[PDB]
Protein backbone atom coordinates (compact mmCIF):
# COMPACT_ATOMS: atom_id res chain seq x y z
CA UNK A 1 0.00 0.00 0.00
CA UNK A 2 2.09 2.91 1.44
CA UNK A 3 0.86 5.23 3.62
CA UNK A 4 1.83 8.95 1.45
CA UNK A 5 0.14 7.24 -1.07
CA UNK A 6 -2.81 5.91 1.19
CA UNK A 7 -3.62 9.32 2.68
CA UNK A 8 -3.44 10.84 -1.20
CA UNK A 9 -6.27 9.00 -1.84
CA UNK A 10 -8.38 9.86 1.28
CA UNK A 11 -7.24 13.56 0.73
CA UNK A 12 -9.07 13.01 -2.83
CA UNK A 13 -12.03 10.94 -2.49
CA UNK A 14 -12.82 14.25 -0.19
CA UNK A 15 -11.88 16.55 -2.44
CA UNK A 16 -13.96 15.43 -4.80
CA UNK A 17 -17.03 14.36 -3.34
CA UNK A 18 -16.66 17.98 -1.80
CA UNK A 19 -17.32 18.90 -5.73
CA UNK A 20 -19.84 16.50 -5.84
CA UNK A 21 -22.06 17.92 -3.53
CA UNK A 22 -21.25 21.46 -4.88
CA UNK A 23 -23.57 20.56 -8.02
CA UNK A 24 -26.89 21.79 -7.83
CA UNK A 25 -28.53 19.95 -9.41
CA UNK A 26 -31.54 22.74 -10.75
CA UNK A 27 -28.72 25.43 -11.59
CA UNK A 28 -27.06 23.09 -13.92
CA UNK A 29 -30.01 21.44 -16.95
CA UNK A 30 -27.76 18.75 -18.29
CA UNK A 31 -28.71 15.48 -19.91
CA UNK A 32 -27.92 12.06 -18.19
CA UNK A 33 -25.51 11.10 -21.43
CA UNK A 34 -23.83 14.43 -20.79
CA UNK A 35 -23.79 13.96 -17.27
CA UNK A 36 -22.29 10.80 -17.42
CA UNK A 37 -19.46 12.61 -19.70
CA UNK A 38 -19.05 15.14 -16.96
CA UNK A 39 -17.82 12.97 -14.25
CA UNK A 40 -15.72 10.95 -17.00
CA UNK A 41 -13.86 13.87 -17.54
CA UNK A 42 -13.86 14.92 -13.91
CA UNK A 43 -12.05 11.46 -12.48
CA UNK A 44 -9.80 12.13 -15.37
CA UNK A 45 -8.71 15.51 -14.38
CA UNK A 46 -8.60 13.75 -11.13
CA UNK A 47 -6.29 10.80 -11.79
CA UNK A 48 -4.24 13.48 -13.70
CA UNK A 49 -3.54 15.28 -11.00
CA UNK A 50 -3.08 13.03 -7.79
CA UNK A 51 -1.03 10.78 -10.36
CA UNK A 52 1.57 13.95 -10.08
CA UNK A 53 1.32 13.94 -6.33
CA UNK A 54 1.57 10.19 -5.91
CA UNK A 55 4.48 9.00 -4.62
CA UNK A 56 7.63 5.97 -5.63
CA UNK A 57 7.93 2.76 -6.85
CA UNK A 58 5.86 1.72 -10.17
CA UNK A 59 4.43 -1.67 -8.62
CA UNK A 60 3.42 0.37 -5.59
CA UNK A 61 2.26 3.70 -7.35
CA UNK A 62 0.40 2.78 -10.68
CA UNK A 63 -0.85 0.56 -8.36
CA UNK A 64 -2.73 3.27 -6.16
CA UNK A 65 -4.14 5.57 -9.40
CA UNK A 66 -6.20 1.43 -9.45
CA UNK A 67 -7.66 2.17 -6.19
CA UNK A 68 -7.59 6.21 -6.68
CA UNK A 69 -9.55 5.76 -10.15
CA UNK A 70 -12.15 2.69 -8.05
CA UNK A 71 -13.08 4.42 -5.14
CA UNK A 72 -13.75 7.88 -7.44
CA UNK A 73 -15.90 5.46 -9.38
CA UNK A 74 -17.40 4.22 -6.31
CA UNK A 75 -18.78 7.72 -5.48
CA UNK A 76 -19.68 8.76 -8.95
CA UNK A 77 -22.07 5.88 -9.77
CA UNK A 78 -24.49 7.19 -6.75
CA UNK A 79 -24.45 10.63 -7.29
CA UNK A 80 -24.99 9.23 -11.01
CA UNK A 81 -28.05 7.67 -9.84
CA UNK A 82 -29.28 10.45 -7.98
CA UNK A 83 -29.23 12.77 -11.12
CA UNK A 84 -30.89 9.60 -13.05
CA UNK A 85 -33.34 10.22 -10.67
CA UNK A 86 -33.78 13.69 -10.23
CA UNK A 87 -34.29 14.50 -14.22
CA UNK A 88 -37.00 12.22 -13.99
CA UNK A 89 -38.68 13.81 -11.30
CA UNK B 1 -19.37 31.65 -3.58
CA UNK B 2 -15.95 31.83 -1.16
CA UNK B 3 -13.40 34.26 -0.47
CA UNK B 4 -10.74 31.74 -0.88
CA UNK B 5 -12.33 30.35 -4.15
CA UNK B 6 -12.13 34.23 -5.30
CA UNK B 7 -8.00 33.92 -4.88
CA UNK B 8 -8.01 31.08 -6.54
CA UNK B 9 -9.85 32.18 -10.02
CA UNK B 10 -8.03 35.34 -10.22
CA UNK B 11 -4.56 33.21 -10.11
CA UNK B 12 -5.58 30.58 -12.16
CA UNK B 13 -7.08 32.96 -14.66
CA UNK B 14 -3.75 35.29 -14.52
CA UNK B 15 -1.98 32.59 -15.05
CA UNK B 16 -3.99 31.86 -18.37
CA UNK B 17 -3.55 35.58 -19.30
CA UNK B 18 -2.23 35.66 -22.69
CA UNK B 19 -4.16 32.50 -23.96
CA UNK B 20 -8.03 33.36 -22.81
CA UNK B 21 -9.41 33.61 -26.55
CA UNK B 22 -6.83 30.42 -27.68
CA UNK B 23 -8.70 28.42 -24.82
CA UNK B 24 -11.80 30.06 -25.50
CA UNK B 25 -12.14 28.33 -28.80
CA UNK B 26 -10.18 25.47 -27.60
CA UNK B 27 -13.51 24.67 -25.28
CA UNK B 28 -15.75 24.98 -28.04
CA UNK B 29 -14.49 22.72 -30.00
CA UNK B 30 -14.35 19.97 -27.36
CA UNK B 31 -17.72 20.71 -26.21
CA UNK B 32 -18.91 19.79 -29.91
CA UNK B 33 -16.68 16.47 -29.30
CA UNK B 34 -17.43 15.51 -25.99
CA UNK B 35 -21.44 17.02 -26.49
CA UNK B 36 -21.80 15.98 -30.48
CA UNK B 37 -25.65 16.45 -30.14
CA UNK B 38 -24.66 20.56 -29.16
CA UNK B 39 -23.60 20.69 -32.71
CA UNK B 40 -27.54 20.05 -34.35
CA UNK B 41 -28.35 23.53 -32.78
CA UNK B 42 -26.26 25.14 -35.10
CA UNK B 43 -27.00 24.76 -38.99
CA UNK B 44 -25.98 28.28 -39.87
CA UNK B 45 -22.71 28.86 -38.56
CA UNK B 46 -19.18 27.19 -39.35
CA UNK B 47 -18.41 24.46 -36.59
CA UNK B 48 -15.57 23.43 -38.23
CA UNK B 49 -11.88 22.73 -37.21
CA UNK B 50 -10.42 26.17 -37.19
CA UNK B 51 -13.56 28.12 -38.29
CA UNK B 52 -13.11 31.76 -37.74
CA UNK B 53 -16.64 32.07 -36.19
CA UNK B 54 -15.33 30.01 -33.11
CA UNK B 55 -12.08 31.59 -33.06
CA UNK B 56 -14.03 34.56 -32.85
CA UNK B 57 -16.43 33.08 -30.25
CA UNK B 58 -13.56 31.94 -28.49
CA UNK B 59 -12.51 35.07 -28.08
CA UNK B 60 -15.94 36.39 -27.07
CA UNK B 61 -15.91 33.77 -23.93
CA UNK B 62 -12.37 34.82 -23.10
CA UNK B 63 -12.43 38.65 -22.92
CA UNK B 64 -16.09 38.13 -21.03
CA UNK B 65 -14.67 36.14 -18.56
CA UNK B 66 -11.81 37.95 -17.92
CA UNK B 67 -14.17 41.00 -17.14
CA UNK B 68 -16.77 38.82 -14.95
CA UNK B 69 -13.48 38.30 -13.23
CA UNK B 70 -12.22 41.63 -12.38
CA UNK B 71 -15.83 42.11 -11.11
CA UNK B 72 -16.59 39.29 -9.14
CA UNK B 73 -21.13 42.37 -10.22
CA UNK B 74 -21.05 39.90 -12.73
CA UNK B 75 -25.12 40.49 -12.66
CA UNK B 76 -24.01 43.75 -12.77
CA UNK B 77 -20.67 43.42 -15.14
CA UNK B 78 -23.47 41.20 -17.76
CA UNK B 79 -32.08 32.73 -27.67
CA UNK B 80 -29.87 29.87 -27.75
CA UNK B 81 -30.38 26.56 -25.66
CA UNK B 82 -28.92 26.88 -21.79
CA UNK B 83 -27.09 24.10 -21.96
CA UNK B 84 -24.79 25.36 -24.40
CA UNK B 85 -23.31 27.86 -21.44
CA UNK B 86 -23.19 24.74 -19.31
CA UNK B 87 -21.12 22.73 -20.97
CA UNK B 88 -19.08 25.54 -22.28
CA UNK B 89 -17.98 26.01 -19.28
CA UNK B 90 -17.57 22.14 -18.42
CA UNK B 91 -15.78 22.72 -21.08
CA UNK B 92 -13.88 25.43 -20.11
CA UNK B 93 -12.63 23.81 -16.57
CA UNK B 94 -11.19 20.82 -19.04
CA UNK B 95 -9.28 22.99 -20.89
CA UNK B 96 -8.25 24.81 -18.18
CA UNK B 97 -6.96 21.66 -16.54
CA UNK B 98 -5.31 20.45 -19.59
CA UNK B 99 -3.13 23.40 -20.33
CA UNK B 100 -1.99 23.72 -16.34
CA UNK B 101 -2.32 20.42 -14.68
CA UNK B 102 0.34 22.30 -12.84
CA UNK B 103 -2.08 25.52 -11.33
CA UNK B 104 -5.15 23.18 -10.74
CA UNK B 105 -5.49 21.67 -7.61
CA UNK B 106 -8.65 19.63 -6.94
CA UNK B 107 -9.24 22.91 -4.85
CA UNK B 108 -8.33 25.33 -7.44
CA UNK B 109 -10.45 22.73 -9.59
CA UNK B 110 -13.62 23.43 -7.58
CA UNK B 111 -13.16 26.59 -7.31
CA UNK B 112 -13.34 27.25 -10.90
CA UNK B 113 -16.34 24.91 -11.60
CA UNK B 114 -18.44 26.99 -9.40
CA UNK B 115 -17.08 30.23 -10.43
CA UNK B 116 -17.95 29.23 -14.60
CA UNK B 117 -21.31 27.49 -12.87
CA UNK B 118 -22.37 31.14 -12.11
CA UNK B 119 -21.38 33.22 -14.79
CA UNK B 120 -23.07 30.02 -16.88
CA UNK B 121 -26.10 31.11 -14.99
CA UNK B 122 -25.73 34.88 -14.88
CA UNK B 123 -26.38 34.38 -18.66
CA UNK B 124 -28.97 31.51 -19.00
CA UNK B 125 -30.51 32.72 -15.72
CA UNK B 126 -31.24 35.97 -18.30
C1 LIG C 1 -19.62 34.08 -22.27
C2 LIG C 1 -19.72 33.70 -23.53
C3 LIG C 1 -20.34 34.40 -24.66
C4 LIG C 1 -20.32 35.74 -24.99
C5 LIG C 1 -19.64 36.93 -24.32
C6 LIG C 1 -21.09 35.78 -26.20
C7 LIG C 1 -21.29 36.88 -26.87
C8 LIG C 1 -21.98 37.02 -28.00
C9 LIG C 1 -22.04 38.22 -28.70
C10 LIG C 1 -21.38 39.49 -28.26
C11 LIG C 1 -22.77 38.02 -29.81
C12 LIG C 1 -23.04 39.06 -30.89
C13 LIG C 1 -21.93 38.72 -31.86
C14 LIG C 1 -21.51 39.37 -33.15
O1 LIG C 1 -22.05 39.17 -34.28
O2 LIG C 1 -20.45 40.04 -32.98
C15 LIG C 1 -23.20 36.62 -29.78
C16 LIG C 1 -23.94 36.01 -30.71
C17 LIG C 1 -24.28 34.66 -30.80
N1 LIG C 1 -23.87 33.74 -29.88
FE1 LIG C 1 -22.74 34.10 -28.21
N2 LIG C 1 -21.57 34.57 -26.57
C18 LIG C 1 -21.12 33.71 -25.67
C19 LIG C 1 -21.38 32.34 -25.71
C20 LIG C 1 -22.10 31.63 -26.65
C21 LIG C 1 -22.32 30.19 -26.64
C22 LIG C 1 -21.77 29.25 -25.60
C23 LIG C 1 -23.09 29.91 -27.74
C24 LIG C 1 -23.60 28.63 -28.22
C25 LIG C 1 -22.88 27.58 -28.57
C26 LIG C 1 -23.33 31.17 -28.40
C27 LIG C 1 -24.07 31.35 -29.56
C28 LIG C 1 -24.31 32.53 -30.24
C29 LIG C 1 -25.08 32.62 -31.46
C30 LIG C 1 -25.73 31.45 -32.16
C31 LIG C 1 -25.08 33.96 -31.85
C32 LIG C 1 -25.77 34.50 -33.11
C33 LIG C 1 -25.19 35.80 -33.71
C34 LIG C 1 -25.86 36.21 -35.05
O3 LIG C 1 -26.92 35.62 -35.37
O4 LIG C 1 -25.26 37.07 -35.79
N3 LIG C 1 -22.72 32.15 -27.72
N4 LIG C 1 -22.63 36.04 -28.66
O1 LIG D 1 -22.87 31.81 -34.34
C1 LIG D 1 -21.86 32.39 -34.19
C2 LIG D 1 -20.69 31.72 -33.47
C3 LIG D 1 -20.92 30.22 -33.14
C4 LIG D 1 -22.36 29.76 -32.65
C5 LIG D 1 -22.34 28.21 -32.51
C6 LIG D 1 -21.34 27.82 -31.43
C7 LIG D 1 -19.90 28.26 -31.78
C8 LIG D 1 -19.80 29.76 -32.19
N1 LIG D 1 -21.79 33.65 -34.68
C9 LIG D 1 -22.94 34.32 -35.40
C10 LIG D 1 -22.53 35.68 -36.14
O2 LIG D 1 -22.44 35.50 -37.57
C11 LIG D 1 -20.58 34.38 -34.69
C12 LIG D 1 -20.11 35.65 -34.08
O3 LIG D 1 -19.90 35.51 -32.70
C13 LIG D 1 -18.89 35.66 -34.97
O4 LIG D 1 -19.39 35.74 -36.32
C14 LIG D 1 -17.90 36.78 -35.05
O5 LIG D 1 -17.24 37.13 -33.84
C15 LIG D 1 -16.86 36.19 -36.15
O6 LIG D 1 -17.38 35.70 -37.42
C16 LIG D 1 -15.74 37.11 -36.53
O7 LIG D 1 -14.99 36.41 -37.53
Amino acid sequence: LLKANKDLISAGLKEFSVLLNQQVFNDALVSEEDMVTVVEDWMNFYINYYRQQVTGEPQERDKALQELRQELNTLANPFLAKYRDFLKS
Amino acid sequence: LSPADKTNVKAAWGKVGAHAGEYGAEALERMFLSFPTTKTYFPHFDLSHGSAQVKGHGKKVADALTNAVAHVDMPNALRVDPVNFKLLSHCLLVTLAAHLPAEFTPAVHASLDKFLASVSTVLTSK
